[PDB]
């Protein structure tokens, strides 16, 4: 039960080919997270879902309805 | 710049590399080592946090269509090359422009994580306008964008699609233009090199100090 | 409704405070941050620095002048050097929070006093506005954001033609339910007839990349013709 | 660095991500858009201008 990184050495994680994102960072690229029953995982961290876009001559996407959302921002 | 070289350094093999009769005498002075210590981890994780929130501006990982139609707009040289990392050829030139305890800890965002970043803010930027940073990116087709963004600086959008195929002319030219620059002079990214420089300075001045009476 | 998407939204983040303390970390390590400073400081005082004992009192009562001044010497230039190294952090460390200041009186200046058109500065999205509140050694804000969320494909083209003549749209941009052509402002969703009172002229057909035949409305000719 | 990562992160928040009205502040002139490309410890911006 070992994964080799470019990091270094990891012992105690399972490496999976899942990405998922991260919550623990390790270096590069790889993050660890605890997940299920339950144990360590280390995996190349998802830079999130991918998307792609339809890009065309002729076609726009207006949106039909929004939100008015908060967030908090904290200094 | 945007981040440095995440330094790291040991205080106890800096001043007593392997030798107990000197940890010892480093002991009487208490807590020296675990605040610096410390205080480099602390810039170390700064670092990664300066790169996040630089790059990491989207959610989603954009990607371009197969098709490049962009209005004549030819960005063939800022997206990344498929064929190669999938980085982008201007940034190529870019790499290749620059150049005891003490150890060097690697970025959590590697370089090929890196490109994709900057191939996504330059997918959205390209296809959908500004609305990707606002929330759901809509694709926009390019040549309608400039209307927008000639309408943002008090010129209506009849200057552009009048003036379509130059002002992309002047653009595709223009994007070459910086290609000759960033390959003729390499002071082109002095200040990248100071960033690298002064941190080489500071490395090898600290690890001389060792020399001294 | 919109009304009542700000009362409700208002309400979660009474909640997400309410229920994590973490969302104030920005806040708490500024705290966390001072009370290790002063700790480390505190501590030093027990480090003997290479002198016999770490009390004062002690070495006072432990040798006579001639000898204890070599010893007290050895904290002084010690125990000085560690608050010189403490309030050199708190200077830098001053610095950094002095720049979220002048950053905060300018979100406080630009946000608050404002609507600031600086692309994520108020938050994610076409910002509406904020409302500062008060916190311990900082300050709090609550973004009120707009994003849109609901969206409709719909085919584009810079222009129409109606008598062989170009339109471009004064606000707006052109688009079609399929059969019949709109034009529409850029963020919500809203078509509307294309008359002349909407559109500007400039050049004609012959130049326009993507343009398209069209019949644009003219209110003038109903109330001449009637 | 951090006060230019922070410079960074607002040229590619208000003048990649949108169209910035900051007279010199997306290189000289009245600005269009700009297109980040990754470098080594750094980011360059080609400002469209
Ligand atoms: C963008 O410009 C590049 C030139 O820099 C075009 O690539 C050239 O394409 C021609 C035709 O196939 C080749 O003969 C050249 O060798 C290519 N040169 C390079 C450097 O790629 C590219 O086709 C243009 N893209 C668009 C969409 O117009
Ligand atoms: C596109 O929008 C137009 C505008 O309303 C629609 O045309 C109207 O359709 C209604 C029926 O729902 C008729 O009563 C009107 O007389 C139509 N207007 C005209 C000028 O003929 C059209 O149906 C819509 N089509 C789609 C596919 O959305
Ligand atoms: C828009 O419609 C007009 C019709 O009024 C088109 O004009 C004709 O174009 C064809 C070629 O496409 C010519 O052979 C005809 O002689 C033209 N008619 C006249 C009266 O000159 C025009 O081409 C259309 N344009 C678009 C973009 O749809
Ligand atoms: C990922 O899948 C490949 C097969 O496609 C397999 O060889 C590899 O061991 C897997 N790795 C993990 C961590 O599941
Ligand atoms: C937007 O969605 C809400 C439900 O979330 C709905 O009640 C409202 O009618 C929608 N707005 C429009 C303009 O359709
Ligand atoms: C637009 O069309 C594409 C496919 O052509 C589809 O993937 C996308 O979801 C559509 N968007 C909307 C808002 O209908
Ligand atoms: C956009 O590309 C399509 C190819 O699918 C082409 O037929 C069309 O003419 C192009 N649009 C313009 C305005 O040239």
């Amino acid at each position: 039960n070992v994964f080799q990184t470019r990091a270094g050495c990891l012992i105690g994680a399972e490496h999976v080919n899942n990405s998922y994102e991260c919550d623990i960072p390790i270096g590069a690229g790889i993050c660890a997270s605890y997940q299920t029953s339950q144990s360590i995982i280390a995996y190349t961290m998802s830079l999130g879902a991918e998307n792609s876009v339809a890009y065309s001559n002729n076609s726009i996407a207006i949106p039909t309805n929004f939100t008015i959302s908060v967030t908090t921002e904290i200094l | 710049p945007v981040s440095m070289t995440k330094t790291s350094v040991d205080c106890t093999m800096y001043i007593c590399g392997d030798s107990t009769e000197c940890s010892n005498l480093l002991l009487q002075y208490g807590s020296f080592c675990t605040q610096l210590n410390r205080a480099l981890t602390g810039i170390a994780v700064e670092q990664d946090k300066n790169t996040q929130e630089v790059f990491a501006q989207v959610k989603q990982i954009y990607k371009t269509p197969p098709i490049k139609d962009f209005g004549g707009f030819n960005f063939s040289q800022i997206l990344p090359d498929p064929s190669k990392s999938k980085r982008s050829f201007i940034e190529d030139l870019l790499f290749n422009k620059v150049t005891n305890g003490l150890t060097v800890l690697p970025p959590l965002l590697t370089d090929e994580m890196i490109a994709q970043y900057t191939s996504a803010l330059l997918a959205g930027t390209i296809t959908s306008g500004w609305t990707f940073g606002a929330g759901a990116a809509l694709q926009i087709p390019f040549a309608m964008q400039m209307a927008y963004r000639f309408n943002g600086i008090g010129v209506t959008q009849n200057v552009l699609y009048e003036n379509q195929k130059l002002i992309a002319n002047q653009f595709n030219s223009a994007i070459g233009k910086i290609q000759d620059s960033l390959s003729s002079t390499a002071s082109a990214l002095g200040k990248l090199q100071d960033v690298v420089n002064q941190n080489a300075q500071a490395l090898n001045t600290l690890v001389k100090q060792l020399s001294s009476n | 409704l919109i009304a009542n998407q700000f009362n409700s939204a208002i309400g979660k983040i009474q909640d997400s405070l309410s229920s994590t303390a973490s969302a104030l970390g920005k806040l708490q390590d500024v705290v966390n941050q001072n009370a290790q400073a002063l700790n480390t400081l505190v501590k030093q005082l027990s480090s003997n620095f290479g002198a016999i004992s770490s009390v004062l009192n002690d070495i006072l009562s432990r040798l006579d002048p001639p000898e204890a001044e070599v010893q007290i010497d050895r904290l002084i230039t010690g125990r000085l050097q560690s608050l010189q190294t403490y309030v050199t952090q708190q200077l830098i460390r001053a610095a950094e929070i002095r720049a979220s200041a002048n950053l905060a009186a300018t979100k406080m200046s630009e946000c608050v006093l404002g609507q600031s058109k600086r692309v994520d500065f108020c938050g994610k999205g076409y910002h509406l506005m904020s409302f500062p509140q008060s916190a311990p050694h900082g300050v709090v804000f609550l973004h009120v954001t707009y994003v849109p969320a609901q969206e409709k494909n719909f085919t584009t083209a810079p222009a129409i033609c109606h008598d062989g003549k170009a339109h471009f749209p004064r606000e707006g941009v052109f688009v079609s339910n399929g059969t019949h052509w709109f034009v529409t402002q850029r963020n919500f969703y809203e078509p509307q007839i294309i008359t002349t009172d909407n559109t500007f002229v400039s050049g004609n057909c012959d130049v326009v990349i993507g343009i398209v035949n069209n019949t644009v409305y003219d209110p003038l000719q109903p109330e001449l013709d009637s």
